[PDB]
RNA sequence: AGUAGAAACAAGGGCCCUG
């Protein structure tokens, strides 16, 4: 492995990607949590935090976060993205049988 | 990207693409809706989740 | 700080007043851009003789006030005026200045500690300064070049991407507290980000010209050119200076930004997928798309998906079109027939089944389109505009340099359109046991001619003749072919034309959908076969480095 | 389905298709062009004759068929009615061009180039500056000899430009180039003849009776015959001038490779062939005094300047034997001045004024402008002097482009360059001194037969050419340089036996003997152009005598 | 000695000198002229039938399907046969292939729906309905959403449908508010102010706000159109077109047979514009939408329609004036017919025949084209000719083809015999005739092959570049200091690459444009003995320079740059030797000058000042408008530092953004950063307040 | 860090490792190589007769 | 006076300003 690239794992030659679901003293920084945010249903209880925050919140925990310009929206802290190639692809299958 | 269905293989999958064009022209309706009939199937789709 | 009670100060003093606040109330952030566009619209008809005129005036510069008294910069160093405290009318945050002001500024103004970053923003014109640096500059001579007009590239870039997996990436860089939410490319290539980050952070910078310079460090500048020699990036940059019509200045470019190796590299990992993925009759398709996804390469430092390269790249190939087709990409409206380019100008035609004899007796049907249709060709270090018309091939016109090149693409054009009688009764040679399923798999009768060419010289010398030879008429002598490529003989090939100069290459900006069967035939929109797999190198050997073949 | 939604939406807002036109409801989904009253009355209204609503035009329209019979017919029906005449020229040849009648084209160039006698100094590089250089030559005493008498040799308006004279020396010697507002100056720059605007509500019948009212009667130019002296100037403008570095050029940079090295020794070559001119002395003689000029009407409108018309240039390089080192020096054409140059708008207009000094006596056809003043005498021996004083006008536009007169290096270098590459490509060699040295171009007639000198001293033509048309360019002239090259065309085409024809040439020459009149060059052009179709009638065919 | 400089084209190839004549080193150089042209368009077509409108009541020529007085048809007759154009664009149809047009209008709708209703801002000055003057588009478009918000209420809409669809409801309405120094209009000064088009002597046109975005629509499916026929130039430029022309010809020399021999024609049309009508324009666009979405097909023909009813304004009137010339009126078009005594006995002759077509400043021209408005529909059109093919060509042996762009044709005939050539010519220009399409018969000339012309580019073996052409580009923008030296060594390289300008050439050029740069900027170098400004702050601080080599042109510097590096800006040459004080100092992004194209950023990189003239005149009304929104743009820049490069986009409001931004940035910098709870709170407390007051006042 | 031919030197380097990759001490392309060799002379000759 | 062209300039705005 390297500091620079700190998501890939070379075992005898081979990548394995690592989820970003946790920072690392050298990969520390806004991005190696983002895979771990999902966003979900608005709750208008949970709190708004910062963006440097996201690394102290619980897993399983929701928030309020202000996305990109004019978007205010909600983020749980549990990874679910699920490949969308196969579902679709096992789904229209099964319609020509 | 000079016509909508490139604009909808940019983030859907071309099969649901190609089903909506499908669907569509049974139909007989403009194609300008290939966007919003794919979506509703992914939706689907992904809604099952097997 | 003080500032930010400064800013909310005025967020309110706007909403105060009423017009301000409709517009700011009403409606989404977009129309920012569209208020963008109300304000600073000036223009001018001659912009040098107002900038000479403007020029002799005192003070032809507006500029920053609080940054100048900050500065220490005095109105008048000796006896020369620099500015004069005004406002400039349209602004009013601006005060008039000189020229001369930037001299002071430059020889005893505000020092920063250090302006290496330059040599960041700016990537591309260092890299290109640093590769002329190792130009070895040979000799000026003189001749009438031969020049080809195709579109090209003109700067050597790593990791091409479009233009809106770039918009993130300047985003995801420079403004991270109002990036968009995560797409899937910004995780895909994170070590790209990171990179790119490192340098241009905690860094006093004008951040909007650094984004600038990276869409123009990740844009392959795409150019309709004359051309001569070689095609490489390294020498497009500066084909200014190596030759013209008359002149050629020698010069050793090739160990200079390597960029056509992992081009042959990419192309080679999509021949062998694509051979792999032929052992399953049934579901070819599924195990093709699934070996493209489960594979990896590596480009300088970062590991970069096969899949998004192929979409990528701009390699009108056979082996990427199948593949991109597959994904379901775009592609240009470019042809091929074996180890040939085509590029159809104009014409049409519709499918037309006829027999022809193996053997004896042994019917065997194929297709032949029915229309007039001009086409350009390309074959190594040759060119040619042939047409077509019912089966027949009307006429050809070769602009090449060789007469190997300029024989096999002769033959090669005979076969796309089905001329001559070897249809009508094959030859006695070839029998059933290649006619077709090698694999299981019929082979058309073109394939099969194609295949029979290249291998042996005496079949493709009795396909030539197969083509009508008359004697050679006056004048004609020059713009005629022998079959050993003659520039002129006493005999020469029916209708078959030949002059200087390679065939300029047509021009299209066209996206065409393209589909593929289950034994990867690549049909577009209509019956043509823009691409298969029976014009690809059986198979070679290869060992190759940083690739990731992660599958059973 | 959040996460993707969230996607979906970012990246139709992106393409601004977050719309209910492509995210309809169940109900909104019927988009229609909200047709309104007045446009289907006007629609209705603008349908072809035979149909009388959109809706017959669009139901003809949408099942038409082709009956290429009847199409056929009319097309030979019209080409039955119409006759299209086609002429083979060698047939029916070209007749000579046709030039007006009447006196001589007179000089209209602002600065005297053949005639205009100079005063040099010693160059000063701390006293550079116009204003400066103009006071030192003041200075030496050689400038107040002047005294013009009353009686000028020709022209009018005598007094005025003795009196401006006079004034100009006095400024001098206060050191301030400001005039002040007399009768004189007020004539001579027409300070105060500007129409006064009069509004139409205040109009009447009676006031068109007492004062004359009527439009404008445009007095169109005048035609003027062919000018007999242009070829003296040509002849005299292809002669050195005693001296060099008469234009600034810059430095040339450091070289790597073979090619620089070649690109700076032909530019070398021609550099020192073009610097020694005297066209070149006035290319320089723009360049400063309109630089000047333009500088001084940006800076002090509403003050009469006085602006000298001078030039620097470097004395030749004698052998090593003498004084080496060559100095620089300052010449003195002449004095302008400006009359206020209120450019409220792009391409203005303001009079200026120049005086010029001159040995030569005046002819009356050529210097109609000028109003010479016999002045003294002056030395070399003694010889008598002529102040030519004219009244000319200026722009802005004019003003930036002779500034950039410079421009003729770059189209004579790229025509001799272009003939010698093509010269030396044909032999695979560096064939280019040898081209240059003997190749042989014709440049004229001279007792009956064919003159010819090789390139190096045809670069001189070329380049008096490409400053003449930056120098005399106008209207007539571009037509007529637009619409000229057909002939060459019909020239290029007897030549190679290729059997040219046209429909109409009689109106050919026709539209360009309308657009010669009173601007020397066209007219010269249009003698050559017709004296050259004679020479090559000998050797071709399709022109008339 | 008689000097004669065109001996050189007796012996002498005469494109190799043709660039010798153009006298492209010199500078360049009403109403009489526009009714000169209306005069003609109502002459050209030759019919008399007129009808009478009721929406304006104004007789009304109809220009189609109504030939009469056929004599001298040599001359520009304006008159369609609707019958011929259609079978024309049938042959086109079946021989590009089935349903071409279709994919053609379906790639326009692609983009006509999404499109943003500000794209309008990129185009030329367009006349303004409210003022009566050209105005840039922007401004334009300003003006009329601020008249549209004070009618009924705020423009909701963003995209080029919902605009289009305002306008025609615009028409509609009876009356229509406008701001200004607040007047307002009845339905039918409107309807006669939105048709109007002005001109501009740059002549050319200058069409209405509303007409814009139909035009639009209809240039874009022309487009998507021509750019798949292979017998057009007019989309393409440079090199595209000589690759076609040497195709062409090489088709050519294969195709004939023995026997027959080629021709050429540079052909030159005349009265392009005057002879064009928009009625078949409006019929071929029904044809071509014949299965297409109902949308297209009404969208589509509205251009066709409004620019069959378009006026056409008089500028600037007669002046009047005495003997003496000593004063002098002048009179608008308005008052052209009350002093109809008072003008020469021509300018009476052609005013009275239109004074029944004549408006207040204006002529209604039921029909006719204006330049710059259609050009490639008429590409389209005209490249319809070159198809057409019948029996009776067939069987003599005749054929053929060629290369239109706008005004401008090649011809390349086929036959067998001059005989035949001439017939051949003769059918050509009966085809061009019943469409309008006219030839002119003095520019145009042909030749057997290899001697044509096409849009200043002769052509031969070889094909002489124009260089004359693009000697104007040789030339200081005058944009700042940085940009004028690399943007000029650009263009030497572009036209060292394409038009084979010589090194040698290059290098002249290139001093030159260092020279003239030098005496702009009033810089000099170093070593010189000038005196000025900026050079004796040079010479006092000159001697702490270290290194003279890295000195910048404009801080007396010396070229370091030739034929081997134009791709390069000199501040990356100079960049090791430079001294770090001064490149530090050169470099450092803390500017007052420098404001935000090849090139670097320096202090160099400057903005010019601004006019002044409008100081005087009453143009301070829209002043405050753009104020206001250049305040709001400010601030929002202020907070969100990428709102130029990247567009925003979301549901909120800008005011919304900005309150929860600010807030964040408050609690972000309260948590650790310099900000005391007292601070924080007045700052909370002010954010609600402005909110409250923002939603409370509208 | 200090050099005159950075380029060549990292394709030669890369150019080896690709080609031990491969079993194989030999190098086929030979571009760098000959560029680094000939910096010190490299040129045409013309023969004397044609002088 | 003059320029140039197929019409415009030969300062314009409020005693003061400006390209």
């Amino acid at each position: 492995w390297s500091k620079a690239d700190s998501s890939k794992i070379y075992c005898h030659g081979i990548a394995i990607r690592v989820p970003l679901v946790v920072g690392d003293e050298h990969m520390d920084t806004s991005l190696a949590l983002l895979e771990g945010f999902s966003v979900c249903e608005n709750d208008p209880r949970a709190p708004m935090v910062t963006r440097q925050d996201l690394i102290d919140v619980g897993f399983g925990q929701k928030v309020r976060l202000f996305v990109g310009q004019g978007s205010v929206r909600t983020f749980k802290r549990t990874a679910s993205q699920r490949a969308a190639s196969s579902d679709v692809n096992k789904n229209v299958k099964k319609i020509k049988m | 990207s000079k016509t909508f269905a490139e604009i909808a293989e940019a983030f859907l999958e071309p099969e649901a693409v190609r089903i909506a064009k499908e669907a569509v022209e049974e139909y007989g309706d403009h194609e300008r809706k290939i966007i919003q009939i794919g979506i509703h199937f992914q939706v689907c789709c992904m809604f099952c989740d097997e | 700080m003080s500032l930010l009670l400064t800013i909310a100060k005025e967020y309110k003093r706007l909403c105060q007043d009423a017009k301000a606040a409709q517009m700011m109330t009403v409606g989404t952030v977009s129309n920012y851009t569209t208020f963008k566009k109300w304000t600073t619209s000036r223009k001018e008809k001659n912009p040098s003789l107002r900038m000479r005129w403007a020029m002799s005036s005192k003070f032809p510069i507006i500029a920053n006030k609080r940054m100048l008294e900050e500065a220490q910069i005095p109105k008048e160093h000796n006896n020369v005026a620099l500015w004069e405290d005004t406002e400039d009318v349209s602004k009013r945050d601006h005060v008039l200045a000189s020229a001369s002001c930037i001299n002071y500024w430059n020889f005893c103004g505000p020092c920063v500690n250090n302006s290496e970053v330059i040599k960041e923003v700016y990537k591309s014109r260092f890299g290109r300064l640093e590769r002329r640096k190792e130009i070895m500059w040979k000799e000026l001579r003189f001749t009438l070049v031969d020049r080809q007009r195709r579109r090209v590239d003109t700067q050597p870039v790593e990791q091409r991407l479009r233009t809106g997996e770039i918009k993130d990436l300047q985003m995801w860089t420079l403004f991270e507290d109002e990036a968009p939410l995560a797409s899937k490319f910004i995780l895909d290539n994170y070590g790209l980000v990171k990179e790119m980050r490192s340098k241009f952070a905690n860094k006093p910078l004008n951040k909007e010209v650094v984004a600038h310079m990276l869409e123009k460090q990740f844009n392959p500048e795409s150019r309709f050119l004359p051309v001569f020699g070689a095609i490489r990036p390294e020498r497009m940059e500066l084909i200014h200076a190596l030759g013209g019509e008359t002149w050629i200045q020698e010069a050793n470019t090739a160990g200079i930004s390597n960029v056509d190796q992992r081009k042959n590299d990419i192309r080679a990992v999509c021949r062998k997928v694509c051979l792999a993925a032929n052992a399953s009759i049934m579901n070819a398709k599924s195990k093709l798309v699934e070996y493209i996804k489960s594979t990896s390469m590596r480009i300088g430092e970062t590991e970069r998906k096969l899949e998004e390269l192929i979409l990528e790249t701009d390699d009108v190939s056979p082996e990427v079109t199948l593949c991109k087709s597959a994904l379901g990409g775009q592609l240009g409206k470019t042809l091929s027939f074996g180890p040939m380019l085509l590029k159809k100008i104009s014409g049409s035609g519709v499918k037309v089944k006829d027999t022809v004899y193996i053997q004896g007796v042994r019917a065997v049907q194929f297709e032949y389109w029915s229309e007039q249709e001009e086409f350009y060709g390309e074959y190594k270090s040759a060119t040619a505009l042939f047409s077509r018309k019912e089966r027949s091939l009307e006429w050809i016109t070769i602009g090449g340099g060789i007469n190997e090149d300029r024989k096999r693409l002769l033959a090669m054009c005979m076969i796309f359109c089905r001329d001559g009688d070897y249809f009508k009764d094959a030859p006695a040679t070839i029998t059933m046991a290649d006619l077709s399923t090698k694999l299981g798999r019929e082979i058309p009768y073109q394939y099969v001619m194609m295949n029979w060419i290249q291998k042996s010289e005496d079949n493709l010398e009795a396909l030539l003749y197969s083509r009508g030879i008359v004697e050679t008429n006056p004048g004609k002598m020059g713009s005629s072919m022998g079959i050993d490529g003659s520039k002129r003989a006493i005999k020469s090939l029916r209708a078959v034309t030949i002059q200087s100069g390679k065939i300029d290459m047509p021009e299209s900006k066209e996206k065409i959908h393209l589909e593929l069967s289950d034994n990867l035939e690549a049909f577009d929109s209509s019956g043509r076969i823009v691409a298969t797999i029976l014009d690809l190198p059986s198979d070679k050997k290869v060992t190759f480095q940083d690739v990731s073949f992660q599958h059973p | 389905i959040f996460s993707f939604l969230a996607t979906a939406a970012d990246f139709l807002r992106k393409e601004n298709m977050f719309n209910e036109i492509f995210l309809p409801d169940n109900e909104e989904t019927i988009i229609e062009m909200k047709k309104g009253k007045t446009f289907l009355e006007l629609r209705d209204e603008s349908v072809p004759l035979p149909f009388q609503t959109y809706e017959q035009m669009k139901d003809y329209c949408e099942k038409f068929k082709g009956n290429p019979r009847e199409l056929a017919s009319k097309v030979s029906q019209m080409q039955s009615n119409i006759k299209l005449p086609i002429k083979h020229y060698e047939q029916n040849k070209f007749r000579q061009i046709r030039l007006p009648k009447g006196p001589m084209a007179p000089y209209t160039h602002k600065f005297l180039m053949e005639e205009a006698w100079m005063f040099t100094k010693i160059s000063d590089p701390e006293r550079s500056r116009a204003g400066e250089i103009l006071i030192d030559f003041f200075k030496k005493g050689n400038l107040s000899a002047i005294r013009p008498k009353d009686k000028p040799l020709q022209g009018k308006y005598p007094i005025h430009y003795k009196n401006l004279w006079n004034q100009i020396k006095a400024a001098i010697a206060d050191r301030t180039m400001v005039i002040n507002e007399n009768d004189h100056s007020e004539f001579l720059g027409g300070i105060g003849r500007a129409s006064k605007k009069i509004p139409e509500i205040s109009l009447t019948q009676d006031v068109i009776t007492t004062e004359g009212l009527k439009q404008s009667e445009n007095k169109l130019p005048e035609p003027r015959s062919f000018p007999r002296w242009f070829n003296a100037e040509w002849m005299w403008a292809i002669k050195d001038s005693d001296l060099t570095g008469w234009v600034p050029m810059a430095e040339y940079p450091p070289a790597d490779n073979e090619l620089e090295d070649y690109a700076e020794h032909l530019n070398k070559t021609m550099e020192g062939v073009l610097q020694g001119t005297n066209c070149a002395r006035e290319m320089g003689k723009c360049i400063l005094t309109v630089g000047a000029l333009m500088t001084e009407c940006r800076l002090f409108p509403g003050k009469i300047k006085v602006v000298p018309i001078y030039a620097r240039s470097k004395e030749r390089k004698s052998m090593q034997e003498g004084l080496p080192v060559p100095s620089e020096m300052d010449c003195l054409f002449g004095i302008c001045v400006k009359s206020k140059s209120h450019l409220n708008k792009d391409d203005g207009m303001y009079t200026i004024i120049t005086f010029e000094f001159s040995i030569r006596e005046p002819n009356l056809e050529k210097h109609q402008k000028y109003t010479v003043f016999e002045a003294g005498h002056t030395t070399v021996r003694e010889v008598p002097l002529y102040l030519y004083c004219r009244t000319t006008a200026l722009s802005k536009i004019k003003n930036d482009w002779l500034s950039k007169a410079r421009r003729c290096f770059i189209t004579t270098m790229d025509t001799v360059e272009t003939i010698c590459l093509r010269e030396s490509a044909k032999a695979e060699e560096n064939l280019v001194e040898k081209t240059l040295n003997e190749k042989q171009m014709w440049i004229g007639k001279k007792n009956g037969e064919l003159i010819a000198q090789p390139l190096r001293e045809a670069l001189r033509v070329q380049l008096v050419q490409q400053f003449y048309f930056c120098i005399y360019n106008d209207s007539q002239l571009e037509g007529f340089c637009n619409e000229q090259k057909k002939i060459l065309m019909a020239l290029e085409g007897d030549k190679k036996n290729k059997s040219s024809f046209g429909f109409n040439p009689e109106g050919l020459l026709e539209k360009i003997e309308e657009c010669l009149i009173n601007n020397p060059m066209c007219l010269f052009m249009a003698q050559r152009l017709n004296e050259l179709v004679i020479e090559a009638s000998k050797r071709g065919a399709k022109f008339f005598k | 000695m008689e000097i004669n400089p065109y001996l050189m084209f007796l012996n002498n190839d005469v494109t190799s000198l043709i660039s010798t004549t153009y006298p492209y080193t010199g500078p360049p150089p009403s109403t009489k002229y526009t009714l000169e042209t209306i005069k003609r368009t109502y002459d050209y077509s030759r019919t008399s039938v007129e009808k009478t409108s009721k929406v304006f009541n104004i007789p009304r020529r109809k220009f189609c399907n109504c030939l009469e007085d056929k004599d001298e048809l040599v001359k520009p007759t304006g008159n369609v046969d609707i019958s011929s154009l259609l079978g024309l664009a049938e042959m086109m149809e079946k021989r590009m292939g089935e349903g071409f047009f279709k994919h053609c209008v379906m790639e326009a709708e692609t983009e006509i729906l999404k499109m943003h209703f500000s794209r309008l801002t990129e185009g030329r000055q367009t006349y303004d309905w409210t003022s009566e003057r050209n105005m840039p588009a922007a401004t334009a478009l300003q003006l009329t959403v601020d008249a549209i918000k004070e009618t009924e209420g705020p423009f909701k809409g963003t995209t080029m449908l919902e605009y289009c669809n305002k306008m025609i409801e615009m028409l509609d309405w009876k009356e229509i508010k406008f701001k200004k120094v607040i007047d307002s209009i009845k339905h039918d000064e409107f309807l006669i102010r939105a048709l109007t088009i002005n001109t501009m002597a740059k002549a050319i046109a200058t069409p209405g706000m509303i007409v814009r975005p139909f035009s639009k629509i209809v240039e874009t499916v022309a487009q998507k159109i021509c750019e798949k026929l292979k017998e057009s130039g007019l989309p393409v430029g440079g090199n595209e077109k000589k690759a076609k022309l040497k195709t062409t010809v090489t088709s050519l020399n294969a195709r004939m047979n023995s026997d027959q021999f080629a021709v050429n024609i540079t052909g030159d049309n005349s009265k392009w514009n005057e002879c064009q009508q928009p009625e078949a324009y409006l019929a071929l666009l029904a044809y071509i939408t014949k299965d297409s979405s109902d949308l297209m097909k009404d969208l589509c023909s509205v251009a066709p329609v409004l620019f069959c009813n378009k006026f056409v304004k008089l500028g600037q009137g007669i002046r009047l004036s005495n003997k003496r010339k000593t004063k002098e009126v002048i009179i608008k078009a308005e008052k052209m017919g009350k002093y109809k005594n008072l003008m020469r006995e021509e300018y009476k002759n052609l005013f009275e025949p239109l004074e029944k077509y004549i408006q207040k400043d204006v002529c209604f021209l039921p029909g006719g084209m204006l330049m710059g408005m259609f050009n490639m529909l008429s590409t389209v059109l005209g490249v319809s000719t070159l198809c057409y093919m019948d029996e009776e060509l067939k069987a003599k042996g005749c054929f053929w083809t060629g290369l239109q762009s706008s005004d401008d044709f090649v011809l390349f005939a086929v036959a067998s015999n001059w005989s035949n050539i001439h017939w051949t010519i003769r059918r050509f220009n009966a085809v061009c005739k019943l469409i309008g399409i006219n030839m002119s018969l003095e520019k145009s000339y042909g030749s057997l092959p290899e001697l044509f012309e096409f849009t200043s580019m002769f052509f031969d073996g070889e094909f002489v570049s124009n260089l004359a052409m693009e000697l104007p580009a040789f030339t200081t923008a005058g944009v700042n200091e940085g940009v004028d030296f690399t943007a000029a060594m650009s263009i030497i390289k572009t036209n060292m690459i394409n038009n084979s300008l010589s090194p040698s050439t290059a290098l002249m050029a290139l001093r030159i444009c260092l020279q003239e740069f030098r005496a702009t900027y009033r810089v000099h170098p170093w070593d010189s003995r000038v005196k000025g400004g900026r050079m004796k702050i040079i010479n006092e601080f000159i001697k702490t320079i270290e290194n003279k080599d890295g000195l910048l042109i404009a801080d007396g510097g010396k070229l370091m740059n030739n034929i081997s590096t134009l791709h390069i800006p000199e501040e990356v040459l100079k960049f090791e030797k430079m001294d770090e004080q001064y490149r530090n100092r050169v470099f450092n992004p803390k500017n007052p000058f420098t404001n935000f194209n090849e090139a670097v950023v320096s202090t160099h990189s400057f903005r010019t000042r601004a006019n002044r003239t409008l100081l005087n005149t009453d143009m301070r009304a829209m002043m405050a408008e753009e104020k206001r929104y250049q305040m709001v743009c400010d601030m929002f820049k202020s907070v969100f530092e990428s709102a130029d490069i990247n567009p925003p986009i979301g549901a909120m409001s800008i005011g919304e953004a900005i309150e929860e931004k600010l807030l964040e940035r408050a609690k972000m910098k309260r948590d650790i950063g310099a900000i005391e709870d007292s601070e924080y709170e007045e700052i909370k407390d002010i954010i609600r307040d402005a909110k409250k007051a923002r939603l409370e006042s509208r």
